RNA sequence: CCGCACAAGCGGUGGAGCAUGUGGUUUAAUUCGAUGCAACGCGAAGAACCUUACCUGGUCUUGACAUCCACGGAAGUUUUCAGAGAUGAGAAUGUGCCUUCGGGAACCGUGAGACAGGUGCUGCAUGGCUGUCGUCAGCUCGUGUUGUGAAAUGUUGGGUUAAGUCCCGCAACGAGCGCAACCCUUAUCCUUUGUUGCCAGCGGUCCGGCCGGGAACUCAAAGGAGACUGCCAGUGAUAAACUGGAGGAAGGUGGGGAUGACGUCAAGUCAUCAUGGCCCUUACGACCAGGGCUACACACGUGCUACAAUGGCGCAUACAAAGAGAAGCGACCUCGCGAGAGCAAGCGGACCUCAUAAAGUGCGUCGUAGUCCGGAUUGGAGUCUGCAACUCGACUCCAUGAAGUCGGAAUCGCUAGUAAUCGUGGAUCAGAAUGCCACGGUGAAUACGUUCCCGG
């Protein structure tokens, strides 16, 4: 957008929740638009959070991105004609999404022989802000 | 456990330790195993010898192991001394079935060389 | 007993002109026709190089859509066969006629 | 008694009857787990009889040709949105609010000569 | 092209039209089954006796106005050239522009 | 940059075709190939009875063809004996049976391929070229047309070095669709080379479809 | 492969030419362009000069090469090296 | 006009003592409150002897034409014309009007195509945008020659409010030798006005006043 | 000030294997052309022979192709020998038709020269066609006015647009070419017509729209309606216009296409064709067989398949669109592990056929390994097309199981039904698609912003 700063289209809610964040998250974890295996993929990992977690799997799913949501990050900017690293605020409905997509690439490194499994272990160590998705919001936040 | 050719098959489906072998794939593994009855999602393990030696011996029957190595060699050693094209291609190390070997002919050709 | 026509053409304006000429001849003899009923037109779709050296990128495509109409007449009069046969056609208009 | 509705998503076009029942779903001649084994479909199927709240009330037979098993969901629930407009004329508002009333047209952009497939261009390379 | 391929072509389907029929029953007479392996044999040998450029798959489609042998168009005879003058100039019937 | 050619595009719009007949594909390059052959050889036969088009229609069994030409009473001779004869010519080239009924256009320098041609003969007589264009269109509009262009590209004047000419007067609207604009394009050998020359003749946007 | 049902294939100037040439006895190697056929058991111990597109090569003929086309004992392409 | 007529009107109003222009001293009477009042004693045998020429002119079949562009006075103008069937320039002057007479009939013609084919039709065939877009454009050339669309040859006539508003109307005038009729306010320069009325150009009243006995005098002119 | 130009994102290329193009090298020949963007899956929408322009050899000289002359023979059909074949050498049959009876037409052969022939050179002589900046918003003119004049104005400015789009302003007023609209397609509805398409109410049934039917619905294809900033509010010079709202299937050029201004690059093409000039003419033309265009130490470009568990394999099972078909598509049954074969129905096709979509879904297995990943390569054995698969085809079966464990600097595509992924069809074509052109299925992420990079 160099002209014209279009707003974003709204997503549908998940039809198991009816959450929002639920449908952003299987969107983020989709893989060449295979929408049932990263249903199927999401709501197995939230069942197995929700037996470590006892009741509420969706808050769960809620309190975990809320343990590794960033608040600051650095932002480039060529103004001074020389790259300029600058400490930034990031809005709700961002760090939401780079919450959600830092979770993902984590779940992915952890291997361990199940999708599943990484999502919900990922989940579960992101809920006590431990698993390393908590270091890896910790360093952006120190690079401010 | 023990089966016929020097090979050690690992304890796993059969159908699949059978491949082991160096003249058995999966459609004669299976064949083979068809032959002796034993059902294919069974181990190499918990399976007693009096059907390894019912394996070893319908495996008997088809070429495998050392004796398809010695024959395949033969084979293309007789190529060779035909002179024929495909003789020459083997000893000079080219694709021999006609494929482009003006680029990515490195299967045969091995790394590149400067 | 009844007779089947299938027209065919090239534009729908000709072939419109025909079959309402038909289905008006052979209501008038009082043979009872089913209509003109339209049936899926085809589109032969032809993708050929603009340029005569070097240029695959550009290219041209052109197509023919051939249309088709199908009138029935159920109770053909001794009336009707030689008329239908006395009314002219269109060159652009295909005609086949089968009992 | 009856009342006709007919949608269509993507490719796909679906007519879709309704009568008084008991919530009975029907779907060329299956029941409605019979045909979209999926899930998402089973809840966007039925998405306009829970905002009615009318899912005990009315039984439906439908049939759908052509498009997906995503793409005929959305047309039998275009098709049973407009058939209860038809039952009752006062769940409009309602059903616009949100968003069932829109047939949306969204529709496969075609192939285009010189692009690999419609808005994506063959790799370029500088030198 | 040069005059000397539209010849060939010629020369080739003038040909193939003449030992149609004796190519046809030829090679029914070989691959036919239950046939004795004698006369096969005398028929595959027969065959390769008859003129080479009687066989209709060594003819080449050219454009009948230029006998360009590229870019043939079965239902029209051109090339891929003569065709878009014919076309535009409104030659081609029920031939336009499409668009979708 | 190119320009699509403005005839070939409102085929659909406003201009009809030049051979209306139909025929699946089993005959369909042959018809084309007839037809080929027979309009040739109409206009090297009719090199000077001035044609315009020669639009050829086919009944099932027969060949119509439709001469459209500014002199009728030359290509039909006399006692219309040569039409008749080439009327039998065109039986010989189709091999079916021929009809030719000529048509006269009434406005001859308001016909793209006329005024084209009659250019291009003006060419090759050695006449300088800006006056043989200049006087087209001024006799063309003179003649009430809405808008004319005429082009001409080669070696004009025996240039060493080809140059492009052309002289636009009226209004020739060549995006619109809706337009009537009659475009036709004509060659001249002389000794330097061969000259080409293009006419747009603009006649008034046609409201209302083909019809 | 060419065939079963069709048999190896031949083309028969050279079938006439190699029967001439056995019946007769020992014969001067046989000047062939026919690189299309196939080696019978018959021309077994012939030498037959087989077009290469350039010349003629020698082959002299073996119990091995039974089952095989000529052309593949004359290389139509020179090469050494970089 | 007699005098007590204008001075109840507010013609002896003319602009602030800082903006006046040389040639004006003339017909100033005086100053009050830093204001450059008019005279009427040379206003009003003025404007008599100029509707003496006003009359003569639209009774030998004159064409007149009334000449105002202020956005207040536009349609005092525009009415005044109508009262006399006389043609008029309403808004804003466009430059060259007269020195391009050919320009003009062209827009004049495209004026009377629109409106003519409104009336006979075709506007189905049109496509539903395309036909509106016509009257659009018809739309606008009425409110660009409403006044002019009649005019025919160029005016005999012309009548001017403001006439340093005006000014590109005058010089064209002046180039085609046809007379001015102006109200000059005191900041105008009087030389292009072959007729001039010094008087305030601005006020609705006195605007009214001058255009209602000009049209009086037009008709009358006209009557014989 | 705009633009996937960057940023923000998603997936790639760059590493591997192979496919393909090019450079180079090689070669008897590896035919020619295309070469920064804008050459390199380009001409070529398909090189085994043919194609084919190249090479080697074998052959022809008014000629393979055209007209003209005579002279002699119907034409044509069937075989035989030599040869790799062009070709020669024959040997049988026919020896016809029209004709005012002479002849003619029909072709065939021989000779005579006029001539033909050239994919030989020149795209810096050219026409025609095409690429490109760029679908960019520009390029101009008439009259008027200004200046002594070159010229200027308009076309700049304020705003605003996808836009020289629009409204004001303004000595400019208008116009032309572009922009936009008119065209196609798509999203809603209406009318008309209902078979080969349709099945709601009907009865009837072998449960098959299949048969009585029914004309509703889907759909088919003609005609028509619909969107206009039209309405509302707010903003704004009350302006243009923008923001939001209503209703509406659709809202702000709805989506996509076609459409490419003046010109730029002596851009591309003399090998589609045409063409000025030049050149060749018992050969630079013509015919034939075989070879080559497929080479291989290399280098570059574009692709394909992968490195796996969001997966592999097994079993079960669901939902498309758009096409093609007569020397064609070819069902059914039979045979074969299979490619296929045999038999043979129907269909010039809303009817018959290609042709059962695949991702998906359900169950089971595989447990992170060079693996039940990967499929290269190679051996063996086949099928089919075709005179003919050695060079050099596609496919099947058994066997074999490289590299490869996510790819350096760098770099590409993409803003929504898009990317990504999954299949399907078509052209060319006897056969030969990882290319091309089309079709649908599933279906995202991100865009704060114009400071930098690049192109206008
Ligand atoms: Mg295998
Ligand atoms: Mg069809
Ligand atoms: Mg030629
Ligand atoms: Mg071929
Ligand atoms: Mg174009
Ligand atoms: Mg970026
Ligand atoms: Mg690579
Ligand atoms: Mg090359
Ligand atoms: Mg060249
Ligand atoms: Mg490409
Ligand atoms: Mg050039
Ligand atoms: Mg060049
Ligand atoms: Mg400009
Ligand atoms: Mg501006
Ligand atoms: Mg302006
Ligand atoms: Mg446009
Ligand atoms: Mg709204
Ligand atoms: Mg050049
Ligand atoms: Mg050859
Ligand atoms: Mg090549
Ligand atoms: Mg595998
Ligand atoms: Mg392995
Ligand atoms: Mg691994
Ligand atoms: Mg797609
Ligand atoms: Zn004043």
């Amino acid at each position: 957008p160099r002209r014209r700063v279009i707003g974003q289209r709204k997503i549908l809610p998940d039809p198991k929740f009816g959450s929002e964040l639920l449908a952003k998250f299987v969107n983020i974890l989709m893989v060449d638009g295979k929408k049932s295996t990263a249903e199927s993929i999401v709501y197995s990992a939230l069942e197995t959070l929700a037996q470590r977690s006892g009741k509420s799997e969706l808050e769960a799913f809620e309190v975990a991105l809320e343990n590794v949501r960033p608040t600051v990050e650095v932002k480039s900017r060529r103004v001074g004609g020389s790259t300029y690293q600058v400490p930034v605020e990031v809005r709700p409905v961002r760090r939401n999404a780079l919450a959600m997509r830092w979770i993902v690439e984590a779940a992915r490194k952890r291997g361990d022989k199940s999708m599943a499994l990484r999502l919900a272990n990922e989940l579960s160590d992101a809920a006590e802000n431990k698993g390393t998705a908590v270091k890896k919001r910790e360093d952006v936040h120190r690079m401010a | 456990a023990r089966i016929a050719g020097i090979n050690i098959p690992d304890h796993k489906h059969a159908v699949i330790a059978l491949t082991s072998i160096y003249g058995v794939g999966k459609t004669r593994s299976k064949a083979i195993l068809a032959a002796a009855g034993i059902a294919e999602d069974v181990k190499i393990s918990e399976l007693s010898e009096g059907q390894i030696d019912t394996l070893r011996d319908e495996v008997a029957k088809f070429v495998v192991e050392g004796d398809l190595r010695r024959e395949i060699s033969m084979s293309i050693k007789r190529l060779m001394d035909l002179g024929c094209y495909r003789g020459l291609r083997h000893r000079r190390g080219l694709p021999v079935r006609g494929q482009r070997t003006k680029t990515n002919a490195r299967t045969r050709k091995g790394p590149r060389k400067p | 007993q009844r007779i089947r026509i299938r027209l065919k053409a090239f534009d729908h304006r000709l072939i419109d002109q025909a079959t309402a000429e038909i289905v008006e001849t052979a209501k008038r003899t009082g043979a009872q026709v089913r209509g003109p009923i339209p049936l899926p037109t085809r589109k032969e779709r032809f993708t050929v190089l603009i340029s005569p050296h070097v240029n695959k990128d550009a290219r041209d495509q052109y197509e023919i859509r051939t249309h088709l109409r199908l009138v029935d007449i159920v109770e053909p009069t001794e009336k009707t066969v030689d008329a239908l046969m006395r009314l002219d056609l269109a060159a652009g208009v295909d005609v086949q006629i089968s009992l | 008694n009856q009342y006709y509705g007919t949608g269509r998503r993507k490719s796909s076009a679906a007519r879709v009857f309704i009568k008084p029942g008991n919530g009975k779903i029907v779907i060329n001649q299956r029941s409605l787990e019979q045909y979209f084994g999926r899930e998402t479909a089973r809840m966007v199927v039925r998405q306009p009889l829970e905002l009615v709240d009318m899912v005990e009330k009315l039984d439906l037979y439908i049939t759908v040709k052509g498009g997906g098993i995503s793409g005929q969901a959305g047309a039998i629930r275009h098709g049973i949105t407009r058939a209860l407009m038809e039952y009752d004329e006062s769940l409009r508002s309602e059903l616009r609010k949100a968003g069932f009333v829109t047939r949306d047209a969204r529709q496969v952009e075609r192939k285009k000569v010189g692009l690999r497939k419609a808005r994506r261009r063959p790799q370029f390379s500088k030198r | 092209a040069k005059q000397s391929m539209k010849a060939r072509e010629v020369k080739r389907v003038a040909l193939a039209d003449k030992y149609f029929a004796k190519r046809a029953e030829l090679k029914a007479i070989i691959s036919d089954v239950n046939a004795s392996d004698e006369d096969r044999w005398n028929a595959v040998l027969k065959l390769q006796t008859l003129p080479r450029d009687s066989s209709p798959s060594r003819q080449r489609n050219r454009c009948r106005q230029t006998g360009r042998p590229h870019g043939f168009l079965r239902k029209f005879g051109l090339s891929r050239i003569k065709v878009r003058e014919a076309a535009m100039r409104g030659e081609i019937p029920g031939l336009k522009k499409a668009s979708w | 940059g190119q320009k699509v050619h403005p005839n070939g595009i409102r085929l659909g719009i406003v201009k009809p075709w030049n051979s209306t007949w139909f025929a699946n594909t089993k005959e369909f390059a042959d018809n084309l190939d007839s037809d080929f052959k027979v309009r040739q050889y109409l206009t090297k036969e009719l090199a000077k009875a001035s044609v315009s088009r020669i639009v050829i229609e086919r009944p099932a069994k027969s060949i119509r063809v439709t001469i459209h030409t500014a002199r009728p009473g030359i290509v039909i001779g006399k006692k219309g004996e040569d039409v008749e004869k080439l009327r039998k010519v065109v039986a010989d080239i189709a091999g079916v049976p021929a009809q030719i009924n000529i048509a006269e256009v009434r406005k001859p320098e308001l016909d793209a391929k006329l005024v084209a041609d009659s250019i291009t003969s003006q060419l090759e007589r050695r006449v300088m070229f800006r006056r043989a264009m200049k006087r087209a269109v001024q006799n063309a509009m003179r003649l009430g047309a809405k808008g004319i262009k005429v082009e001409v590209s080669g070696r004009l004047g025996g240039a060493e070095i080809a140059r492009t000419e052309w002289y636009r007067e009226g209004r020739v609207p060549l995006h619109t669709l809706r337009a009537d604009i009659d475009y036709n394009t004509s060659e001249a050998h002389t000794t330097y080379g061969v000259i080409g020359v293009k006419v747009w003749i603009f006649k008034g946007e046609i409201l209302g479809g083909m019809a | 492969p060419r065939s079963l049902k069709k048999g190896p294939f031949i083309d028969l100037h050279l079938l006439k030419k190699v029967e001439k040439a056995v019946e007769s006895g020992d014969k001067k190697p046989l000047r062939t362009w026919s690189r299309r056929s196939t080696i019978f058991p018959n021309m077994i111990g012939l030498t037959i000069a087989v077009h290469n597109g350039r010349q003629h090569v020698p082959v002299f003929v073996t119990d091995e090469m039974v089952g095989h086309k000529l052309g593949e004992f004359a290389p139509t392409r020179t090469y050494r090296g970089h | 006009v007699s005098m007590r007529d204008m001075l109840k009107a507010g013609v002896h109003f003319g602009h602030q003592t800082r903006y006046w222009n040389p040639k004006m001293k003339p017909f100033i009477f005086g100053a009050r409150n830093k204001v450059h009042i008019i005279n009427l004693e040379k206003t009003v045998p003025m404007f008599n002897e100029a509707l003496a020429e006003l009359n003569k002119i639209a009774s030998r079949k004159g064409k007149i034409l009334f000449v105002g562009t202020k956005r207040a006075a536009s349609e005092a103008v525009k009415d005044a014309a109508l009262s006399c069937d006389q043609f008029f320039v309403n808004h804003r002057w466009l430059g060259g009007m007269l020195t391009n007479w050919k320009t003009v009939r062209q827009s004049i013609k495209r004026l009377k195509d629109l409106e003519t084919q409104s009336q006979d039709g075709t506007f189905d065939k049109l496509t539903k945008k395309e036909a509106l877009m016509r009257t659009r454009e018809l739309e606008k050339l009425e409110n660009s020659l409403g006044g002019i669309k009649d005019m025919g040859g160029l005016p005999d006539a012309l009548f001017v409010i403001d006439a340093d508003h005006e000014h590109i109307a005058i010089k064209e005038a002046n180039n085609l030798g046809i007379p001015v009729f102006a109200i000059v306010d005191t900041n105008s320069d009087p030389d292009g006005v072959d007729f001039v009325i010094p008087g305030n150009d601005d006020a609705i009243r006195a605007v009214t006043l001058y255009l209602g006995a000009v049209a009086a005098t037009v008709r009358e002119g006209r009557s014989q």
